């Protein structure tokens, strides 16, 4: 549900990225979904063996990662830890 | 460590082929302006 | 500039054990030395004082195309670039038929050019865990 | 213009100290020391990002 609440935020960027008419060039719109595409990325690379792994591995997985330097990571992780705790 | 091998190999034939490339490119070109004044 | 017919295919990458946490999932565009999809329209044909602004703004475009890492027309990288391998070096060659101003401000900018590749590159690396939280910050 | 010596309660102190030291010492080094040197024989890795072989 994490996942596709983040997808689902991720597919509303875009469309008003979109209609709103203010992307006019691809550089323009690589500078807008940078931190999005850092966030897919994120989110492709935690679960990838998501029918390998059982729910406590996860949470071991992503108290590892809470610590992460990279604020997006930890912002990440600690939602994902959130919901599964 | 073979297949790190042959990368290393297929890596110099690959830098020595597109070397050769833009000599014979520069070749090819002397050649097309000479042409050119030949056929004007 | 006349079309090429080469395979493009944008897809995700096969084996991601080897990349790190933020690493590019994608794979690379087809580099001009061996999948060009323009014949290059040689730069000598504009180098008349008339025809000098048309020759600038191509070396602009090439220009503001490497400032991300991205090969020009006239701008491209340097034959030992492999864009699999992650640790591979970064130079761009400028094209020896422009003139010889473009051809300084051009590798003055490639400077910059290569900076930020070599700087995505990095961040990327460094994402990972066994980097510690002070290089993952940095 | 002499040749004099060093303090005498200083150096009696410090020849106590030195022998409380010594003793000290030994003690410490019947007891395997309380400080040692180390190295590092292994490495994390996260099963999020699993490997086995290239």
């Amino acid at each position: 549900i994490e996942i596709s609440e983040e997808l689902q935020n991720y597919t509303a960027f875009v469309n008003n990225l979109v209609s709103s008419g203010t992307v006019v060039s691809l550089k323009s719109l690589y500078r807008e979904i940078y931190e999005n595409i850092i966030r897919l990325r994120i989110y492709c690379r935690f679960t990838e063996h998501l029918e390998e792994l059982s729910g406590d591995t996860f949470l071991i997985e992503l108290n590892i990662f809470k610590s992460h330097g990279d604020l997006t990571i930890r912002k990440i992780a600690t939602n994902l830890f959130n919901s599964m705790i | 460590k073979s297949l790190k091998h042959e990368i290393k190999e297929l890596r110099k034939e690959k830098n020595d082929t597109l070397n050769n490339y833009d000599t014979l490119e520069e070749e090819t070109d002397d050649l097309k302006n000479r042409l050119q004044a030949l056929e004007k | 500039m006349e079309i090429k017919e080469v395979d493009d295919r944008a897809e995700l990458l096969r084996y991601t054990n080897n990349i790190p946490l933020l690493g590019k999932l994608v794979n690379h565009q087809p580099l001009w030395s061996t999948n060009p999809k323009l014949k290059s329209f040689s730069l000598e044909k504009i180098s008349a004082p008339d025809q000098r602004r048309v020759q600038e703004a191509l070396v602009v475009k090439d220009l503001l195309n490497v400032l991300i890492g991205l090969e020009g027309t006239y701008i491209r990288y340097f034959n030992d670039y492999e864009p699999s391998d992650p640790e591979t070096p970064i130079e761009f060659k400028i094209a020896k038929k422009m003139d010889p101003s473009f051809k300084t401000f051009s590798r003055r900018i490639v400077r910059y050019g290569k900076q930020y590749m070599i700087l995505t590159r990095a961040y990327e690396k460094w994402s990972d865990t066994s980097f510690g939280m002070v290089l993952q910050r940095f | 213009d002499v040749p004099m010596s060093q303090p005498l309660k200083e150096q009696e102190v410090r020849e106590h100290q030195m022998k409380k030291e010594r003793f000290d010492r030994a003690l410490e080094s019947k007891l395997l020391g309380k400080r040692h040197i180390t190295y590092a024989n292994s490495d994390i890795s996260n099963k999020e990002l699993y490997i086995n072989e290239i």
